[PDB]
């Protein structure tokens, strides 16, 4: 994630570590960052990890933490989740799946949805109390999400998370196996090459199940066998088949 | 759940036709089991003649049909549906008789059957018919043949078959019945219906609380047994 | 309610209460009265008033020399089931020079008005009508009803208020038999003043009768001709 | 009763769909046509021409009689509906009356066709209104404007579309009362709101003539760009 | 979902009642259809559910024409009705050309109809998948068609239960060069790998395309690959 | 909203299943008739640790079944 | 209750053509006289922009040398309504010769009218007046969605029809000449409605027995503005 | 509620409590009664009246479909009467094409069957009303058939519809209809239905026989109860 | 519910379904028709992607509707199949009224106005297929044209859709070439943005469907190209990506 984790200091971490800049050229800082790609991709990571370094603190809510069987509590979830994080000193809050709470919703109950995106829209426009405050936006398949939050006043940009590629996948999978006993005469470049369109997280999972194939004979060391089986259990793309594959949706 | 079963032409998610499974159950109508058996020269009928009340004529109240002067049809199912079903029935038998010249094989009657029942399966136009028929016929020098029609719009020829109150008993009668080497004589084939009747049901059968359709290839007339007939096939049964 | 949204629906009470809200659609309609002698056969209806500056709607119509109608309910089903029976006595004098007879005339409209109250998405006829006929075979006074009923009545009241109308003419049945066309008509004139308020009563304003007899042709008699009538008739005291 | 519908009203009575089809009106592009002294001028904006997509195919401006022209702002695919309609409308006017088409019939011929197809179920209304120029009222230009609610009206200079909040505003700062002078000056004074209204970015002012006697006249951008440039002399004055 | 209606979309552009089809699909009895170098075989299951379904009463595969069969899976009356149909076009196509119409043709004529049944608000589509073999101008054909209205090319496919383990049987035990019989030995092999039970002449049936002529298999020669063979 | 809703749960509990910290030593045991369903995101190595299939007895389980109990 | 006509409330009204009543308040405002001089007829254009055409909203018509009329509502259906009333007119002089009664016209527009749930669409929302003469009688009547209608002496419909209506009843009377109901009408029009009179926004037309021809006022205001 | 909402689909238990609606309004309507004699067909009927405004004899639910087949209905009158018209019809259809009296069999089985259609269509609904149809063919026998909502047809030596069908029934199985005569069957009838309810709770009512016996010519007319009203007189003795 | 039926709005007057159409279309396997003079250009990648897949036509994706007429599919597959029969049978009537070949404007505003129509009517799904036109005619000869379910057409030199439509189209004109780009370096081009939309390295030859236009004897021909062709052009481009290296 290397092109956007620079993005994504630059956005977040240049305003909270460096705010004499943006008093000296007077704008206001950037609010937001909403995050975008298939499940998997790390934005959780990278928004964590984003919090650790700025030292400024994680407050996470889930869209669908949000919605609640109630009406009048979505607001109330959202404004006091915003009086938390400016009691809680220089923050970011992260709200995953976002887009659970903003989508098509012309359609037509619902009332509560309106009244829980429009809240979040006001605390944000507002730039409530916004001394070092930031917000943080995950959706998966950002075509869902609607443009009602990302209007220019309000939250400021898109960080795009497209599936790993080979060097990634290298990456993740150095990361994830750094911990776990291998053996020489691995080649972990063909396990990569072997993958294609991993998700990222589907690679902490081939991670997971080289060493489960360890385990269940109780090996503690693992070989490159282990997990050239170990990614054939992580295809499971394999179930689509005629339907669908190559017919309508091909 | 709700949903893939309220209208007729939707799949479920497992791709499950809802209705049709639910017109199933109406095929019950607690009350008959028409009970069909296949015997070397014979085809034979008998359904359970339930009668609520005693001022009903006895002869309205049947349940056994024709369509052939070598074709007997037997019903499971709501009356009116299967009044329904078998005047369609004679509908086609009439006009494959006028135009072939001569008249309908019992596998293309329960073709054509099965065919409308599936039409209206396929087509939220019209409900499917709430009942099952079963039929007897011949065939030339080739045999006598047992056919069973669903509303599903599914049809199958058997050694034997019953759709009735007691399902899987009577099958697994019939099955045990068929599955030991055995000759089939007209009387033989209507004493394993009877028997069949008799023991899954465990009533003293007296003889209106039963009627009885055959066809044989010596006499290739569908006929319905009369009382005397059938109570004489009782006291053989009973000796 | 689940199962009131259309007539093909039933209730689980054994009834259709869209043909019920029908019934009521009717009763919506003002008051109207219907009643017949040996002699003749009169209806006449609560013309209700719009304004003081505006006609007071027709409530009688006339579509045969022997045949009459009064209304209550949507003014547009009545008048063009109007139309229908404008069809069917023209259709029948052409056929054989006859004038329809009353009895299978109302016969034909209850016939007509069961299709709606049996099919999808087509609304049963919210009106209630009073049908004055003289024929061959007697005077004749039916009502018909969007449940495509159709009854015969001697005396008769429908549309609202009509309670007290309905037990004045249950108690002056016992005359309008051998009454005369002046008894029948006044007394007719009386029981319509039975369903207004105190302080409503009979004028050329809100009265329109309609008169078919052995000796004349059936004709409505509005304005002027009302006058008539009501002059000499006793006035309501307190 | 809430809208959702085209056949319905809320308990206020107006028809909400109608009001749906409008605000897609209101989605589109500008389009400002007007009436001079003796001749109509027309220029659509917002040709925003891709690289590849060359501008000449999708046709902004369409004339369809012996003698008429325009578009229509919106969604195209009823656009290109009603200008098959349009042709097929006045060449069978022309061919069966007994004298040629002339503005009034056409445009009361197009908003009958939009008031017909909204005026039922399962009929979507076209969400497109449009501005007509025509040379035959006895030989005199006028405009029209229709809207999908199937409305016409005449103007002597209307907008609609994107600028229809501002464009008509600025005709009504402007629209000389003074029969326009030297049609050419009517040409510059919509030529300045044409270009204004998108950016005044002088390569999107697709200008269509005629002058109540002349067939389809056609102004190539350097030629238009001659009146913007005569615009722009008369708004330097200020000095 | 966007499933009890077949004439509107989704919000991603997904048809769902038309993959409830096929999820109807392959949840019906296993077919396998392969091409060999010379013949075209298609092998279906035919067990009985009890000793009274007549096992040599009735058949799955069917002739179209007499160089045309076709099987399928999914449940039987809709598969009966494409059958008619298909038969009365190749019938047609014969008077209209005075040709014996080829695969290729045929096969989109019933993709067209599949299509046809695709629309509007108060029908459903087929809940089948067809498999139709075939020979046209000494070439064998193996085409698949399914509820969508679509159609593939295949020299070899499966359906029904088990079917992906079809798909990985035939990607490894195949190559385009089979002869005959060594095809028909390949597909009674994936039909037993997809199936669950005992298998014989009356638990199986298939049909073999060659360019002289189409013709399903007798029970006894489905069992004599079936039994005392693999 | 009960559709979405059953969406927002399954994803939720994919949350809760892939979110529970380390050092603690839960369990999330999985039961099912059919399991022809079930999105292949349960399935996913990282979550799926064995697959046990569960059958209606046989003989020879029968035999063990009806022994034990009676 | 919502889907349409053919739905009954527990009332019995239906709950779709209130809402055509309701259609017809928000349309601009209309107004006739019925005097034995001449049969008069009043309309308000509300004119977006005097850049267009005043007499481009065809607010008050003629349907025909006897006949005139005007409507408030939705509008553009009522120019089809008065289509309906011309072929009417039309057809019918052609074929008998004998003029069209105004009520038999009303009664032809009502027929149109009962076609959105009578056979085999949704009322119209609008409502109109129309004055006519005859050889029997100079009439005004009234015409409402719902196919019912009505003979007026002074009538008022639209948007602010009730306090239009309560004057005009209070001006009325049955021996009025009508000039002096044509000046009340205008006076009320302009006291209540919207503002002083003006020829971009306020429409007459008058019918009389013995004129077939200029039933309407056109280029001949200027002597009421004036001395109005 | 469920499914139960149209009667073209299978609710749940798949009867589908649509019909059965169907029934249960024609549970809501009087009892109307028909017994076959040795040699002829009888019906007997009671009927509400609206008030002393009613006109007597109106809207009486005897009905005739054909010169000789009789018609007694119960459940909605205004469906009786649409479904008398199409008996009617069918009658008139078998009259001009086969050239000779339509055996009621025949006709019975295709009034069903109008009825069945009209259960399944999603657009229409099953008629609220049952009906008993009797005839007599002087070359071969009598005949009588009762058909309910669903469109099931059945004969009966003595049948009964209304708000009373079993105790009517009750009452009807102690009667020697196995040889009796029609003469003193039409007192039987109107004496039974005295029996079940004349006026307990329900002020007054009319009560309407129809006949077709061979004795009668076996066509269908309506008794000439007139005629020293010993049945009105032997009902009105059931007091005790 | 607004977007359940075809012939609502929104309040803001967008049609979402004819929306959802073109999300649909996002699906589809990758298609472009290059910028080209003096020919005509529709490479379209088949994205069927199995060993057991036979590929029988050896065209799936490019329809010939006359031998100066052709065009691409991008949607759904029914309904493409029987929209470019009923485009042979549009063509067909054309031809067999007139004697003359069809225009590329006239034909392709034909077929969008019968979409259109069936789009706005009731009780009836829109058509999910974009697709573009390859042709040449009288008028104005070698022309490309774009269609989208709602019945909008446009002309286009070079376009695309399907899978990565955004980059693909976004990388044309970033490396926009006119005037001397004749039909060759159309080929090189088209080679070049199915490498970059497509995952595959080495992209193989079965993936990849190509068809062309060119003016042969005032007669046109169309062509749709076999493997060896398909295996120069992609190994050209290889070896033209290991040359743009050697720079290095
Ligand atoms: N580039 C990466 N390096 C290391 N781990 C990763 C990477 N991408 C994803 N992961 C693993 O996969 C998970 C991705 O979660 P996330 O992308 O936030 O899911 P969602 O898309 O549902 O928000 C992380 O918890 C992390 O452990």
């Amino acid at each position: 994630l290397d092109k956007q984790i620079k993005e994504i200091k630059e956005v977040i971490e240049l305003p909270v570590k460096h705010p004499e800049l943006f008093e000296a050229l007077g704008i206001a800082q950037p609010k937001g960052v909403l995050l975008y790609g298939p499940p998997g991709t790390g934005k959780t990571l990278l928004a964590r990890a984003v919090a650790h370094h700025t030292d400024c603190t994680f407050i996470r809510v889930s869209g669908s933490e949000l919605v609640q069987k109630f009406i009048g509590e979505g607001a109330r979830m959202v404004r006091e989740l915003f009086v938390m994080a400016r009691e809680h000193a220089p923050s970011i809050i992260f709200m995953d799946e976002i887009d659970s709470i903003g989508s098509s919703r012309l359609e037509g109950g619902d009332s509560e949805v309106q009244r829980t995106m429009l809240e979040l829209l006001n605390q944000l426009d507002g730039f409530e109390a916004t001394k070092n405050i930031k917000v943080i936006m995950a959706t998966n398949r950002i075509d869902i999400l609607d443009s009602a939050l990302l209007r220019p006043g309000r939250i400021d940009r898109k960080i795009e998370f497209p599936p790993p590629n080979e060097e990634a996948r290298l990456d993740i999978l150095k990361i994830h196996s750094r911990k776990m006993n291998l053996t020489r005469g691995i080649n972990l470049r063909k396990i990569a090459e072997l993958m294609p369109g991993a998700s990222g997280a589907e690679v902490k999972g081939v991670c997971t199940e080289a060493g489960m194939y360890a385990l269940r004979e109780r090996r503690v060391h693992v070989t490159q066998e282990d997990f050239e089986m170990a990614v054939a259990k992580v295809m499971q793309k394999d179930s689509e088949k005629n339907m669908s594959i190559k017919k309508l949706w091909k | 759940s709700a949903g893939f079963d309220r209208h007729i032409t939707i799949f479920s998610p497992e791709g499950r036709l809802y209705q049709v499974e639910y017109a199933f159950k109406a095929i019950n109508q607690g009350g008959l089991t028409s009970v069909a058996v296949r015997g070397k020269d014979c085809a034979v009928i008998v359904t359970q003649k339930k009668v609520p009340d005693k001022l009903l004529d006895s002869s309205t109240v049947t349940h056994l049909f024709k369509i052939t002067e070598n074709i007997g049809c037997v019903m499971t199912g709501m009356t009116a549906d299967s009044r329904s079903q078998v005047q369609r029935a004679r509908y086609e038998a009439a006009n494959w008789k006028y135009k072939y010249g001569y008249e309908i094989p019992v596998d293309m009657l329960c073709k054509r059957i099965a065919d409308i029942s599936q039409v209206y399966t396929q087509n939220a136009e019209m409900r499917p018919l709430g009942c099952c028929m079963i039929l007897i016929g011949i065939d030339e020098e080739q045999g006598p043949q047992v056919y069973k029609c669903d509303p599903a719009g599914y049809y199958c020829g058997f050694k034997a078959t019953a759709a009735g109150v007691k399902q899987t008993e009577s099958t697994s009668f019939l099955e045990k019945k068929v599955k030991k080497k055995f000759d089939w004589t007209f009387e033989q084939t209507v004493e394993t219906a009877i028997t069949c009747l008799s023991t899954v049901l465990s009533i003293d059968f007296k003889p209106s609380e039963i009627e009885v359709g055959v066809v044989t290839v010596e006499n290739p007339k569908f006929r319905i047994l009369t009382e005397a007939e059938i109570d004489a096939h009782l006291v053989a049964l009973a000796e | 309610n689940q199962y009131d949204n259309d007539v093909t629906v039933w209730s689980p009470q054994g009834r259709i209460h869209q043909i019920e809200y029908a019934m009521e659609a009717v009763k919506q309609g003002s008051a109207t009265v219907g009643l017949k002698s040996k002699t003749h056969a009169v209806l006449v209806a609560l013309k209700r008033a719009q304004s003081e500056l505006a006609a007071h709607q027709k409530k009688i119509l006339h579509v045969d020399n022997h045949i009459g109608i009064s209304i209550a309910g949507l003014t547009a089903d009545a008048r063009l089931l109007c139309n229908f029976m404008r069809q069917e006595c023209l259709d029948s004098r052409f056929v054989f020079d006859r004038p329809l007879p009353v009895s299978r005339l109302v016969s034909l409209i209850g016939s007509k008005t069961q299709i709606p109250t049996q099919r999808y998405g087509r609304r049963p006829y919210g009106v209630g009508l009073l049908i004055a006929g003289y024929d061959d075979m007697g005077p004749h006074i039916f009502q018909t009803c969007p449940s495509a009923n159709y009854f015969d009545c001697r005396a008769m009241s429908i549309g609202a208020r009509s309670q007290s109308a309905r037990t004045y003419l249950e108690r002056h049945m016992s005359e309008f038999m051998e009454c005369n066309l002046n008894e029948l008509v006044k007394h007719g004139l009386r029981a319509l003043r039975e369903t207004l308020p105190a302080e409503q009563d009979l004028t050329t304003k809100n009265v329109s009768i309609g008169i078919v007899g052995k000796d004349l042709e059936f004709t409505i008699y509005d304005d002027d001709d009302v006058s008539p009538f009501l002059e000499g008739l006793e006035e309501r005291p307190q | 009763s809430y809208d959702r519908a085209i056949t319905v009203f809320s308990p206020d009575g107006h028809l909400f769909q109608v009001e749906y089809a409008q605000e897609a009106v209101k989605k589109g592009s500008t389009a400002v046509g007007v009436r001079g002294r003796d001749i109509v001028v027309l220029g659509v904006e917002k040709k925003s021409v891709a690289k590849l997509q060359d501008e000449r195919t999708v046709r902004k401006i369409c004339a369809l009689d012996d003698n008429v022209c325009m578009a229509f702002a919106g969604l195209t695919a009823d656009a290109r509906i009603v200008i098959n309609r349009a042709r097929v409308e006045c060449q069978s006017h022309r061919l069966t009356v007994e004298d040629p088409v002339t503005v009034e019939y056409i445009t009361r011929y197009i908003a009958s066709l939009k008031q017909r197809y909204t005026q039922s179920n399962g009929r979507r209304p076209f969400g497109i209104s449009a501005l007509i120029v025509g040379f035959d009222f006895d030989g005199t230009p006028r405009l029209y404007q229709t809207d999908p609610s199937g409305t016409y009206h005449a103007w002597k200079a209307n907008a609609i579309g994107r600028g229809a909040k501002s464009v008509r505003e600025f005709l009504e700062k402007n629209y000389t009362d003074e029969a326009i002078e030297t049609d050419d000056l009517t040409i510059k004074l919509v030529i300045k709101a044409l270009l204004e209204v998108v950016q005044s970015g002088g390569k999107n002012i697709e200008l269509a003539v005629m002058r109540r006697d002349q067939s389809l006249k056609i102004l190539n951008p350097e030629e238009i760009e001659k009146y913007v440039a005569e615009i722009e002399k008369e708004k330097e004055e200020n000095e | 979902g966007y499933s009890f209606s077949l004439t509107t979309f989704s919000p991603s552009g997904k048809l769902v009642q038309i993959e409830y089809a096929l999820a109807a699909v392959a949840g019906g009895a296993p077919s396998v259809g392969i091409k060999a170098a010379n013949g075209v075989v298609l092998a279906t299951e035919k067990k009985q559910k009890s000793i009274l379904y007549d096992e040599r009463s009735v058949h799955k595969v069917e002739p179209i024409t007499k160089h045309i069969g076709l099987v399928y899976s999914g449940m039987g009356p809709d598969y009966r009705v494409l059958v008619h149909r298909a038969r009365k076009l190749a019938q047609q196509y014969y008077l209209v050309y005075q040709e014996p119409i080829p695969t290729a043709q045929l096969v989109q004529r019933v993709a067209s109809v599949m299509q046809e049944y695709t629309q509007s608000g108060g029908v459903r589509p087929f809940g089948v998948s067809l498999l139709i073999c075939g020979w046209n101008e000494g070439r064998p054909y193996l085409f698949q068609s399914d509820p969508s209205g679509a159609y593939f090319a295949w020299k070899a496919t499966a359906h029904g239960k088990n079917y992906v383990n079809g798909k990985t049987f035939l990607e490894k035990r195949y190559n385009e060069d089979l002869e005959l019989e060594d095809a028909i030995h390949t597909a009674i092999l994936t039909l037993k790998e997809s199936f669950e039970g005992q298998m014989t002449e009356d638990n199986i049936e298939v049909g073999i395309c060659n360019e002289a002529g189409f013709r399903r298999l007798t029970p006894t020669e489905v069992k004599d690959y079936l039994a005392a063979i693999a | 909203g009960a559709d979405r809703e059953v969406q927002r749960i399954l994803l939720e509990l994919l949350n809760q299943m892939d979110g529970f910290d380390q050092n603690v030593n839960v369990k999330v045991i999985m039961a099912t008739n059919r399991a022809d369903t079930l999105d292949p995101a349960l399935l996913r190595p990282g979550r799926l640790d064995r697959k046990i299939e569960f059958p209606l007895p046989d003989r020879r389980q029968k035999r063990l079944i009806f022994s034990t109990i009676t | 209750y919502d889907r349409g006509v053919n739905t009954f409330s527990p009332e019995g009204r239906l709950f779709q053509v209130e809402y055509a009543i309701e259609a017809i308040k928000l349309g601009s405002t209309a107004i006739g006289i019925q005097t034995s001089e001449g049969v008069c007829l009043a309309v308000e254009k509300r004119i977006t922009s005097p850049l267009m055409e005043p007499s481009s909203i065809e607010k008050i018509v003629e349907i025909d040398a006897h006949i005139g009329c005007a409507m408030s509502g939705l509008i553009a259906d009522a120019k089809t309504l008065i289509d309906k009333a011309r072929v009417e007119t039309q057809n019918h002089w052609f074929t008998y010769n004998e003029t069209m009664t105004v009520e038999s016209v009303t009664q032809a527009v009502s027929n149109l009218a009962l076609q959105f749930g009578e056979e085999d669409s949704r009322p119209f929302g609008v409502a109109l007046l129309f004055g006519g003469v005859d050889e029997k009688g100079p009439q005004l009547f009234h015409m409402d969605p719902s196919g019912t209608f009505v003979q007026c002496d002074a009538r008022a419909i639209g948007s602010a029809s009730e306090g239009a209506q309560s004057s005009l009843q209070e001006v009325y009377h049955k021996s009025m000449t009508l000039k002096e109901a044509i000046k009340s009408s205008l006076i009320i029009l302009k006291q209540v409605m919207e503002e002083k009179l003006n020829a971009t926004n306020i429409e007459l037309a008058t019918v009389q027995p013995g004129q077939n021809f200029h039933m309407f006022t056109k280029e001949e205001l200027e002597e009421v503005i004036k001395d109005i | 509620t469920g499914y139960d909402l149209s009667a073209s689909t299978f609710s749940p238990d798949g009867r589908v409590f649509q019909v059965e609606y169907a029934m249960k309004a024609v549970e809501n309507s009087s009892t109307a009664i028909g017994i076959r004699c040795k040699d002829g067909v009888v019906f007997g009927v009671e009927k509400l009246v609206l008030s002393k405004l009613y006109e007597e004899g109106s809207n009486k639910r005897l009905f005739n479909v054909d010169r000789h087949v009789g018609m007694a209905v119960a459940g909605l009158l205004a469906d009786a009467r649409s479904l008398a018209d199409i008996a009617r019809e069918e009658a008139s259809n078998f009259r001009s094409n086969f050239g000779y009296n339509i055996p009621l069999k025949h006709l019975a089985d295709r009034v069903a069957m109008y009825v069945h259609a009209y259960t399944l269509y999603s657009a229409v609904r099953p008629f609220g009303c049952s009906f008993m149809l009797g005839s007599y063919s002087v070359n071969d026998g009598a005949q009588l058939y009762m058909i309910d909502p669903s469109g099931v047809s059945y004969g009966y030596w003595g049948c009964a519809i209304g708000k009373a069908r079993q105790a009517a029934k009750t009452e009807i199985e102690k009667l020697q209809m196995k040889e009796m005569t029609c003469r003193d069957i039409v007192k039987e009838v109107a004496k039974i239905i005295y029996i079940v309810h004349d006026e307990v709770k329900d002020k007054a009512f009319e009560l309407e026989l129809s006949w077709v016996g061979e004795l009668t010519n076996g066509r269908h007319e309506i008794v000439p109860k007139d005629i020293r009203e010993e049945a009105e007189k032997y009902a009105k003795e059931s007091l005790k | 519910r607004y977007d359940s039926r075809t012939t609502i709005f929104s309040p803001e007057g967008r049609l979402y379904q004819v929306e959802y159409a073109m999300e649909a279309i996002g699906h589809a396997g990758t298609c472009l028709g290059i910028l080209a003079n003096d020919g005509v250009l529709l490479a379209a990648e088949r994205r069927n992607i199995h060993k057991l897949l036979d590929e029988v036509f050896f065209s799936e994706k490019i329809y010939k509707l006359n031998e100066d007429m052709a065009c691409s599919v991008a949607g759904i597959t029914s309904d493409a199949n029987v929209l470019t029969n009923e485009l042979r049978l549009i063509a067909q009537r054309y031809l067999l009224q007139y004697q003359e070949p069809i225009p590329c404007e006239q034909l392709v505003t034909a077929l969008c106005d019968i979409k259109q129509a069936y789009t706005q009517f009731g009780g009836k799904r829109p058509f999910g297929v974009s697709l573009l036109y390859i042709g040449w005619d009288k008028h104005y000869g070698f022309q490309l044209y774009q269609s989208d379910p709602s019945g909008n057409y446009g002309g286009w030199k070079a376009t695309c859709i399907g899978n990565n439509s955004a980059a693909a189209v976004s990388m044309l004109k970033q490396d926009y070439k006119e005037g001397e780009m004749t039909l060759k370096s159309a080929l090189a081009l088209a080679i070049k943005v199915l490498n970059k939309t497509m995952d595959v390295s080495k992209l193989s030859a079965e993936k990849v469907e190509i068809a062309t236009l060119t003016r042969e004897n005032g007669k046109t021909v169309i062509r749709v190209l076999k493997q060896k062709e398909v295996e120069q052009l992609i190994k050209k481009h290889e070896e033209e990506e290991a040359k743009a290296e050697r720079e290095k």
